[PDB]
DNA sequence: ATCGGATGTATATATCTGACACGTGCCTGGAGACTAGGGAGTAATCCCCTTGGCGGTTAAAACGCGGGGGAGAATCCGTACGTGCGTTTAAGCGGTGCTAGAGCTGTCTACGACCAATTGAGCGGCCTCGGCACCGGGATTCTCGA
DNA sequence: TCGAGAATCCCGGTGCCGAGGCCGCTCAATTGGTCGTAGACAGCTCTAGCACCGCTTAAACGCACGTACGGATTCTCCCCCGCGTTTTAACCGCCAAGGGGATTACTCCCTAGTCTCCAGGCACGTGTCAGATATATACATCCGAT
């Protein structure tokens, strides 16, 4: 009986956005949780190495963008860059 | 006070604050900017939406209304770029794609 | 453009790539004589 | 023994899932040798991870980490 | 009586459609315990640990058999032989 | 005979085997296709050459193994494609 | 500005590369395959190197960019720094 | 007096203070112990000595008194442990190992 | 100022082969090798420390990382060398 | 199995040059000495989940038999590749000149760490109903001998 | 080509157990404000990357000849597949004991920070000798004629 966190509720929100009449089992959600953790770690590690190569001490959106370009294959990378840029632009104009 | 989440400002469904905390505690750099968690959460949400859309189509093809790991394997392995991203990853209880070499199959 | 049809006021149609590439399989001993 | 529990019909089924049509008679010994080598390689790292934490029980996460460090990431047991 | 090779194709399709585990659980568990006997004596295993080991082993063997099949076909045969396994493991980067 | 002599001669030495200037031109062409108005340090082109010869030599060893497996002495494109598929570069 | 430079990788050079690999007899179709394979390899490495260069807001590609690009893909190279 | 280096107390040649600095500044963990740089420096020096004496033997068999990259390649590729450790590493100006398959010999 | 491991490698070379020199290219190769192994071992030790929810890297993490990375007899000999160094270091001050 | 004999290979010595190895400043990074606080070792308790045993069922494994088709050899044909010679081309070396642009130093602000107060988001526990599994009967569809 | 007949697909009925909501409630994320330094930016210098010209000579290119290797065909025999019988051990339900894994409260000692000082390890010069290259010679090796 100790708090342990996971990405379940957010994955379910996205799923209701994409397919409004579909469910998911427990093991599939476990797979999805592991997938999100793995990708997060890859991107963050690449950004860390990028910052250390260029002698910086800050991880910015620029580092994440370059790491996303390095990691994902072509068309996925293009669309992911579009999504991230759109989100940052929308966030920085809102209070 | 607590007025508005950051994910509501960015128009996302993933947690910006939790991603910021995870970045700040994971020994990645000395300092972490303000737009890094937003950008990262947007990317993660995009990838999740892609996989879930393909898997939901695969589940609907089989007269089912609930996704199991077999549908995830079918979705991932039938796409060039997703199969390249997960090329060294095993999905438990997933099986394989049906394929038989053409030489083995009888002709006419 | 018919992949995903909801994301807030927008949809998930303009975001997801519309023509993903199918994965091609290597065939040895091509029966092409 | 205990490597003879990997019976001939089981190896035959594993070959069928991989798309094989005809199996020579000397395949089963090679398969048993390969499987034993793979298992030793993984279990050594799992036990190392166990001993570092001063435990006497091998958990799922030791197996997951041992597989991950050999470039064989496994999804499903990670939580 | 079916001609040789037909039931082989039926079994190929049947086992490529399903997702279960093909090795008996109890003999695999005994083999894992005996192998782990060498590195440290008097160990204990969570059940999910043994299940994870089984999943990894099945996946590895199936992929190896796919590469073996390609090597066998390349030499104008349909029967797989130990030397196909040896070539696949050598090129894949494991024999040497 | 002369083939075996060439094998021994080129396995004993360590120099590079492709002329430098054509390789430099090819590298500049591809980088042009990625980004315009780029410049290169000379050691960058030298590193690219070293890596490329290493890759091609290892690939040819795998191809030779594949050809011998099929009871031939001549290497053929099918052998290269099989080796690249088993290596995991293709699928 | 540049074109058909892939034909600057001549047939004798490919023969020499095969000889260092131990190949005794060569077909006549190997040369086109070798050119295609080399072009693909070069494209991947150069794309990574240019990404690394453009992140640092430079205009010349350095040796360290190539070294990092090779390291990222599992082709670690010794002798040019790093 | 009062200037004995940490390497001198450990009985090593590789630098312990420098390795401690690199561990502290490399963002590996929040804190770093006291015996970690010592133990790491000892391991690094051992590996260096192993590879260097193999390379020196390769150099004397060639009747040369200097070590060149070809000698390092020959030392590494002939030993199975080092060939496992450095299995995916390219050494510049190193060449290959002279091997011809037996079906090719006359 | 740019630092390297050149003088330490030269000292070890004079230890094992008293009458052998080394060229500059081979010294660059050796420097790259030392850096590569340093990064590998330190990263594995960091992962070990993070798995068990600790905040310190000690000699025990380095020992386990060495046993995970190096193959065969190399792991045994390296463990012996490092243990000898640590006990000698704690003996003096 | 045994000779010409022509070719390519491992044997000296001469000389010559540039790279390696060592010697001198100096300056900045590491060692000495000391203080403060939290990370980690240690004992104690709870209880969960791992190991072990027993009896019955029944599905899988093991064994034998017959036959066919696939691996292997042996033979023959022709065309693609290797070897060598003469002719054409472009790489490589040496030198001259001209800027882009990398690399460094000095200022200044805007941006992220940090701390205290506030509160709602997300996690654990409890229920319930419907999606999926299983079973039985009936039309389709694919092999295969005749 | 065509019907036995064996396997596969579809419809309907029954039940159960896990996915999806609901509800407390704590603790992590949000607000608001302070402060210090990390990058952004501007200017300056000087290195090294790019462009051009000339000459030489070794590599690339085209062509001809012939042989040996890849492929196709045919024959034989043996070993792997399909199927029926008999044996065995895996799976399942149930029960029982206790060994370690979590969790908590205490205590101390090991590691950041902070000054101060001094010596080790980079840059910069400089000399000399190992290795490369030339030149001539001796010996293995491979191919043709027996």
């Amino acid at each position: 009986k100790t708090r342990k966190e996971s990405y379940a509720i957010y994955v379910y929100k996205v799923l209701k956005q994409v397919h409004p009449d579909t469910g998911i089992s427990s093991k599939a959600m476990s797979i999805m949780n592991s997938f999100v953790n793995d990708v997060f770690e890859r991107i963050a590690g690449e950004a860390s190495r990028l910052a250390h190569y260029n002698k910086r001490s800050t991880i910015t959106s620029r580092e994440i963008q370059t790491a996303v370009r390095l990691l994902l294959p072509g068309e996925l990378a293009k669309h992911a860059v579009s999504e991230g840029t759109k989100a940052v632009t929308k966030y920085t104009s809102a209070k | 006070a607590k007025a508005k989440t950051r994910s509501s400002r960015a128009g996302l469904q993933f947690p910006v604050g939790r991603v910021h905390r995870l970045l700040r505690k994971g020994n990645y750099a000395e300092r972490v900017g303000a737009g890094a968690p937003v950008y990262l959460a947007a990317v993660l949400e995009y990838l999740t939406a892609e996989i879930l859309e393909l898997a939901g189509n695969a589940a609907r093809d089989n007269k089912k209304t609930r996704i199991i790991p077999r549908h995830l394997q079918l979705a991932v392995r039938n796409d060039e770029e997703l199969n390249k991203l997960l090329g060294r990853v095993t999905i438990a209880q997933g099986g394989v794609l049906p394929n038989i070499q053409s030489v083995l199959l009888p002709k006419k | 453009g018919s992949r995903g049809r909801l994301r807030g006021g927008l949809g998930w149609e303009s975001s997801l790539r519309q023509r993903p590439m199918p994965r091609l399989t290597f065939q040895a001993g091509d029966p092409y004589y | 023994d205990n490597i003879q529990g990997i019976t001939k019909p089981a190896i035959r089924r594993l070959a069928r899932r991989g798309g094989v049509k005809r199996i020579s008679g000397l395949i089963y010994e090679e398969t048993r040798g390969v499987l034993k080598v793979f298992l030793e390689n993984v279990i050594r790292d799992a036990v190392t991870y166990t001993e570092h934490a001063k435990r006497k029980t091998v958990t799922a996460m030791d197996v997951v980490y041992a597989l991950k460090r050999q470039g064989r990431t496994l999804y499903g047991f990670g939580g | 009586r079916y001609r040789p090779g037909t039931v082989a194709l039926r079994e190929i399709r049947r086992y490529q459609k399903s997702t279960e585990l093909l090795i008996r659980k109890l003999p695999f568990q005994r083999l894992v315990r005996e192998i782990a006997q060498d590195f440290k004596t008097d160990l204990r295993f969570q059940s999910s640990a043994v299940m994870a080991l089984q999943e990894a082993s099945e996946a590895y063997l199936v992929g190896l058999f796919e590469d073996t099949n390609l090597c066998a076909i390349h030499a104008k045969r349909v029967t797989i032989m130990p030397k196909d396994i040896q070539l696949a493991r050598r090129i894949r980067g494991e024999r040497a």
